[PDB]
RNA sequence: AAUUGAAGAGUUUGAUCAUGGCUCAGAUUGAACGCUGGCGGCAGGCCUAACACAUGCAAGUCGAACGGUAACAGGAAGAAGCUUGCUUCUUUGCUGACGAGUGGCGGACGGGUGAGUAAUGUCUGGGAAACUGCCUGAUGGAGGGGGAUAACUACUGGAAACGGUAGCUAAUACCGCAUAACGUCGCAAGACCAAAGAGGGGGACCUUCGGGCCUCUUGCCAUCGGAUGUGCCCAGAUGGGAUUAGCUAGUAGGUGGGGUAACGGCUCACCUAGGCGACGAUCCCUAGCUGGUCUGAGAGGAUGACCAGCCACACUGGAACUGAGACACGGUCCAGACUCCUACGGGAGGCAGCAGUGGGGAAUAUUGCACAAUGGGCGCAAGCCUGAUGCAGCCAUGCCGCGUGUAUGAAGAAGGCCUUCGGGUUGUAAAGUACUUUCAGCGGGGAGGAAGGGAGUAAAGUUAAUACCUUUGCUCAUUGACGUUACCCGCAGAAGAAGCACCGGCUAACUCCGUGCCAGCAGCCGCGGUAAUACGGAGGGUGCAAGCGUUAAUCGGAAUUACUGGGCGUAAAGCGCACGCAGGCGGUUUGUUAAGUCAGAUGUGAAAUCCCCGGGCUCAACCUGGGAACUGCAUCUGAUACUGGCAA
RNA sequence: GCCCGGAUAGCUCAGUCGGUAGAGCAGGGGAUUGAAAAUCCCCGUGUCCUUGGUUCGAUUCCGAGUCCGGGCACCA
């Protein structure tokens, strides 16, 4: 924390979503090693290019982490689907693509990794077409989406051919993904997704600013799980760089004053005092997913305890169905009243995903506040 | 020590960190302490109304 | 701070008349005084010595609108003084600005006087004062500012004071609301009904 | 610790050097005297005392000696060299 | 070095100095030989303003006590002909 | 005028009366916790880990001590453009000034913490064998020479940290020599002992033109003082433990030598064998002490957080050095543990400074603003420095003030609860009606903390001088972090602001329903076994109120450690009995002494705090002037009954 | 954040390697009593931690979870 972060070149989030050991990380290092050359846990790497200021977040691709990756891919604007040209489509690949569709990430760039591994113009092109189709499988543009190729290891050394190929990768980044829209207007609200404790400073919450700004020293309210506590900002950060006004749309690291490490767990929000109230009961227009939607396939009734993922974390909830209805068939549009065990800050119309059984079940939006 | 758990019903079990104040019970010899209901891992008594400054119950939100 | 509740139930509890709803109209008989403290007001209390002491102290407090703490302060202030504690306590309670203003007739009830003083209508010695607990020194001159002079309420509220006994320890201009506090009130002037003895007792223990 | 006013350290060492040297030579002339005493040569004794007096007064004036220690040396040393002389 | 100096005391936002002779090394509100009068900056015009026992002061002047600037100003204000 | 001051209750029993504990009613708090929570004022805020600490800052300053000039700004020899004086621009310490460097001063203060400490400390009172930078009084001196070195250049070592050899140079640095006394030694004779100069202005004179000379300012050296500060000494007092009775060999004294600013086993040499102890030595545990704080009618008991004095410590252990002053918080060296750096050769570190973090914990704050004010350091001054200090942020942590509306208002409504269903009660409460706007919200005005210092001017001093300088008037320009200050005025609308505990007795205030020795409550005594004033809910009432409870803690009550102010035949309690050392106490008359005792006087008894009378913040809290108080101790002159000593 | 455990009537536990939940000890009901205990006559009174899944059928097989214990990870 020393260098001031000058606000030039629009900020954009962008993280990979490939299969285990497909070179996601080697890529997320390669991009930086290349741009930092010719231009002079979830690891949030940073690389600034003359056109934009990108914030790549490399989330681990293993299966046990399909929960925190949700949040990691939530604030993301455009994922880099890094698919190995040697194996093409894979279980985790489709799992993330599907997840990167349920999270609802707008844009996506396919990068056939480790292409030097194979010397053919038909096998690589074949698996390439495979990927383009698999993108069509999940309502992605598919044929419209660009398919870059190239090694991520050769992008580590001095092979000017592959370094050039991945440099253009960055060209497709700035071209295919336009300037993002922000929410710099309504009162500030930031969902926590990672809590730290920097020595000699204290607790440091992080995450993308959902809306508003964070002028240093402003009065903030921590609202969510457990209860509610007052606090004040003390130095906003940007990839170990200083900030003045923590604007909306980009990941930051607020240093909250007077708060302990254990008393501010992942899931709470830093809402401006009086703008929100935590709730434990709410009506919602739930849309159940069918077998063609990848959700449930069997009916259920009261007692069913699925997860209700929100701004970041999920929470188990009790389902109470409206009278006139006996059971809920899969693929139906029905509202219901839910009472989750852990209180979470929310308002009317808040979008959320009802996941369960290690798989998504039904999208919904908050109808009415009760608590 | 061996504090007396007051109120009606409790969420205490096995471990669970609590809070201990003074005050004998004059009915259970060996017990010279009380538990601060509502403080720490010890929740307040459910559905209390009167004398809820003890037992830790918040003012009826309704 | 202020009691601001049913200013007539207290009068029933004390069984007499705290003049809390002394009001513009005279005698009440609009509350069933004496024999109706509450749901069990028909009960005849055994009334322990403590009971009469406490009851007395409260009566007196409810008269002047002073709370417990401030009161006990007045007590300690009376004990540290010369003369005799009994006269003292009531002289200091009499010294309060809201009380003197009340005596002048500047306002119907005593709480009315309080609400008058607090909103800068009262000005003593040219120096406008808000605090009711302001002790009015002998040979002072309390008045009402022009910007708040003869503003509706004070007029009739002063027409009321004509039926009162009216203190000999203070005087009023009546022509321009310019009163004049004088000597410290003698004991055989105020009260002659509320018992200082029992109050002295209560804080003696 | 880092402190610009560390010149007191290097200077105080550069001072203990010189001051120590002087303190030495002084006490060594004094020794010369004591040896004179032990030998019993009251003449050579008086001589050595005359040889040391100005150099103890001179160093006592420079704040090296508190001119109590100087008078003390002059006191008893004289009591000895004249008790024998 | 003995010196005559204000001792800054009284309430917050309501300074009340107590001119006093004391060693220069001493803490401001610390040890002192003897207080000699007082200065009241916020006193304005009333029954009192600034007392100052000139006799003792004069005792310390011929004693080597260096009067501080403010206290000197007060020695001027109490004058010798006004 | 200045402490006009002392309350009781419940519970052993069938009942009483005692004895005797337990418990409550009070005050208090650096408090925490639960519930609730509008504002302002003044205070307080790591009591546990003297745990480990990232990062910033907390001590510098003087160009009127010096050689310098690395930057910067002006000036000059010259330079280049070109509107040839408008610009470009290299030299130049020559000025304004100012990095690094030498030198002076400060850094021993201010700030922190209370680990160690049962006296090496503190408090009270005396004392002699001392020193004391700065400040200040008095009297003299201030003559004349030298040699070095940092910087700086050349080279070179090391990654850094950090130098090494060889040259050049200055001073208020260093060093002989002259010079000396009421200074040091000594009986004296006699001997010896010091230093520095800089800045402002200037007529004549004198200029090798470096200036000499005149004068004011300041600093320098010696001595004697004064003040202050510190070291030292003694007596008294200053926790618990005898289930700790003996301890001690530098130990106790002497003599001499050294040592210290100074006395001294402070330290050696030898000599004597003593010294301390039952009026508790040694050992053990705990502890910073005091002014004070709390309580108490007082005597006392507990405590010593903030404020102030003292003492101790500065990662741990040890040591000295510099200096007036340390054996040194932000110095040195050494060792150690612990962290980090490294090119591994070696280096760095010390938050019990202010913030802040982790850890501990029931538990305690901002990585704020400013030197505007007071004080300190340095400086001629200007200024600089200052986490001292002043403010601000934070927390109901405490004390204090205020608000949350006032008046009218019976249908004596609805709803609630109760009932003998007749009614009551919540209830003048609400709505209604009439006013009011404090305090917050908003918009304007606006004190006071500011005194100074600078520039200029006139005058009086100074002086060869109407010059500089010092001082005093006098003019302009000004200096506020707090600060969108206090405070006033205006705006809108009752508008944004009430909880908590309790209701068997003690203890102020009662009923209904739910449960049935279960669930529960409980400070004590106790309630609940199907009609609970004791549990849980409701209604109502009481208490207190921005708080209310609970818990912890101290004193009070408790005359239940009794000195004031208790007991011991049977309630706890006369040793089984005697003898008896130390100790305590002692008949009667006279004398003396005056130890206790008493009277008087003087000194002290820090300030604050407490008390009393006044003053100032709109009141209060808080601030504050004077006074009394500080119950004490010591010396001094008296008294002499009573007690003690000596005498008959 | 993740992995691995533990959760079976009031208490302590047996119970499986899918077939329809027991053991002891307590507790309830009737008799008796003012109410109990003893005595007599009768009863498990259980969301097998919650939910979903695969199954005709899951305590018992496989997911997701809450509460707890344990391990690893966690300096803008
Ligand atoms: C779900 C994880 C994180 C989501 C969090 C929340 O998502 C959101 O609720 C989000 C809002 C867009 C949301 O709704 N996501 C929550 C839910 C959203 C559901 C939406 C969109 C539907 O459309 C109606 C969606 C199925 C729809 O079908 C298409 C896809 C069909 C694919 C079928 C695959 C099938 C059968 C299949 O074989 C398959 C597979 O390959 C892998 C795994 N298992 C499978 O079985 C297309 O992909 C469309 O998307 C909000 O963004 C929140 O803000 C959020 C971020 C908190
Ligand atoms: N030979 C080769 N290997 C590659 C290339 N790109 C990626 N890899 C492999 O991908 C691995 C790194 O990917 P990793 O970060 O483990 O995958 P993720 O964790 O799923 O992103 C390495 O072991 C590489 O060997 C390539 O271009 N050539
Ligand atoms: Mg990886
Ligand atoms: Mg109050
Ligand atoms: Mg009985
Ligand atoms: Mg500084
Ligand atoms: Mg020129
Ligand atoms: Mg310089
Ligand atoms: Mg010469
Ligand atoms: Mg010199
Ligand atoms: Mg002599
Ligand atoms: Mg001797
Ligand atoms: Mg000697
Ligand atoms: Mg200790
Ligand atoms: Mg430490
Ligand atoms: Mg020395
Ligand atoms: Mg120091
Ligand atoms: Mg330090
Ligand atoms: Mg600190
Ligand atoms: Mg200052
Ligand atoms: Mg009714
Ligand atoms: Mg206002
Ligand atoms: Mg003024
Ligand atoms: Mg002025
Ligand atoms: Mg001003
Ligand atoms: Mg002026
Ligand atoms: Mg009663
Ligand atoms: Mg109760
Ligand atoms: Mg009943
Ligand atoms: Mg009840
Ligand atoms: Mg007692
Ligand atoms: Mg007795
Ligand atoms: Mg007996
Ligand atoms: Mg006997
Ligand atoms: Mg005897
Ligand atoms: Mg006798
Ligand atoms: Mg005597
Ligand atoms: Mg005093
Ligand atoms: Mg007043
Ligand atoms: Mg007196
Ligand atoms: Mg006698
Ligand atoms: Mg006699």
């Amino acid at each position: 924390s020393k260098e001031k972060f000058e606000r030039t070149k629009p900020h954009v989030n962008v993280g990979t979503i490939g299969h285990v050991d497909h070179g996601k990380t080697t890529l997320t290092a390669a991009i930086t090693t290349v741009l930092a050359k010719t231009y002079g846990n979830t690891s949030h790497v940073e690389y600034d290019t003359p056109t934009r200021h990108y914030a790549h977040v490399d989330c681990p691709g293993h299966a046990d982490y399909v929960k925190n990756m949700i949040t990691g891919a939530a604030q993301m604007d455009g994922a880099i689907l890094v698919v190995a040209a040697t194996d093409g489509p894979m279980p985790q690949t489709r799992e993330h693509i599907l997840l990167g569709r349920q999270v609802g990430v707008p844009y996506i760039i396919v990068f056939l990794n480790k292409c030097d591994m194979v010397d053919d113009e038909e096998l690589l092109e074949l698996v390439e077409m495979e990927v383009r189709e698999l993108l069509s499988q999940y309502d992605f543009p598919g044929d419209d989406t660009p398919i870059v190729r190239g090694s991520a290891l050769k992008a580590l050394e001095g092979d000017a051919e592959w370094e050039a190929k991945i440099l253009e990768l960055a060209g497709f980044l700035d071209s295919y993904i336009p300037e993002p829209e922000r929410a710099i207007d309504k009162p500030f609200l930031l969902p926590i997704e990672d809590v730290f404790s920097i020595s000699g400073r204290g607790t440091v919450v992080t995450g993308r600013v959902e809306r508003g700004i964070i002028k240093v020293g402003e009065e903030v309210e921590i609202v969510g799980i457990k209860e509610t506590q007052k606090s004040t900002c003390t130095g906003v950060e940007m990839f170990r760089k200083l900030l003045d006004e923590g604007r909306a749309g980009e990941n930051v690291g607020v240093l909250l004053r007077g708060i302990k490490r254990e008393e501010i767990e992942r899931g709470q929000v830093l809402a401006k005092p009086g703008t929100i109230k935590p709730h434990t009961k709410f009506e919602s227009e739930v849309y159940i997913l069918s077998k063609d939607e990848g959700g449930r396939h069997t009916p259920f009734f009261k007692g069913y305890r699925p997860q209700f993922y929100f701004r970041t974390t999920d929470v188990t909830g009790t389902i109470e169905l409206p009278e006139g209805v006996e059971m809920v068939m899969p693929g139906d549009n029905i509202k219901m009243v839910v009472t989750l065990i852990h209180p979470i800050a929310m308002d009317d119309g808040l979008r959320f995903a009802i996941r369960e059984g290690g798989r998504t079940v039904g999208a919904g939006v908050v109808a009415k506040v009760l608590s | 020590v061996t504090s007396y758990i007051g109120g009606e019903g409790h969420n205490l079990q096995e471990h669970s960190v609590i809070l201990i104040r003074g005050g004998r019970v004059k009915d259970l010899p060996g017990v010279r302490y009380h538990t601060v209901r509502g403080a720490l891992d010890c929740s307040g008594v459910k559905d209390r109304k009167q004398a809820r400054s003890k037992y830790g119950v918040k003012r009826p939100k309704a | 701070a202020r009691y601001l509740g049913p200013k007539l139930k207290l009068s029933r509890r004390e069984g007499t008349d705290l003049f809390l709803k002394s009001g513009v109209r005279a005698i009440d008989t609009k509350c069933k005084i004496e024999q109706a403290p509450g749901q069990h007001g028909a009960r005849k209390p055994r009334l322990s010595d403590y009971g009469v002491q406490l009851r007395e102290k409260q009566k007196v407090r409810r008269i002047y609108g002073v709370l417990e703490r401030q009161f006990r302060n007045y007590y300690k202030e009376a004990a540290r003084l010369k003369g005799n504690t009994g006269e003292n306590l009531l002289a200091l309670l009499e010294g309060r600005l809201d009380n003197v203003v009340y005596r002048m007739g500047f306002g119907a009830t005593r709480a009315e006087a309080r609400q008058l003083v607090s909103h800068k209508a009262i000005m003593v010695n040219g120096r406008v004062v808000n605090i009711a607990s302001y002790q009015v020194s002998p040979n002072d001159v309390v008045s009402i500012r022009e910007k708040a002079k003869k503003q509706s309420r004070v007029k009739a509220a002063l027409e009321l004071a004509e039926q009162r006994e009216k203190p000999t320890w203070l005087e009023v201009d009546a022509g321009k609301m310019e009163g004049t506090f004088k000597r410290k009130p003698e004991r055989s002037d105020l009260s002659a009904d509320i018992n200082e003895h029992l109050i002295v007792e209560l804080y003696s223990k | 610790n880092i402190k610009s006013a560390k010149k007191r350290a290097i200077q105080s060492e550069k001072a203990r050097k010189h001051n120590a040297s002087r303190r030495s030579m002084m006490r060594t002339f004094i020794k010369k005297v004591y040896a004179a005493i032990e030998a019993g040569d009251k003449a050579a004794a008086q001589k050595a005392f005359n040889e040391m007096q100005p150099i103890v007064d001179r160093q006592a004036a420079k704040g090296l000696i508190h001119k109590n220690k100087a008078a003390r040396h002059k006191a008893n040393l004289t009591a000895q060299i004249n008790k024998l002389a | 070095m003995v010196t005559i100096r204000l001792a800054r005391h009284g309430a917050k936002k309501r300074p009340f100095y107590q001119v006093v002779v004391a060693d220069s090394r001493n803490a401001r509100n610390g040890r002192f030989i003897e207080r000699v009068g007082f200065f009241n900056p916020i006193a304005s015009e009333k029954e009192e303003g600034t007392r100052l026992d000139l006799d003792r002061i004069a005792h310390w002047v011929g004693q080597g006590a260096t009067i501080s600037d403010r206290v000197a100003a007060l020695i001027k204000e109490v004058n010798k002909a006004a």
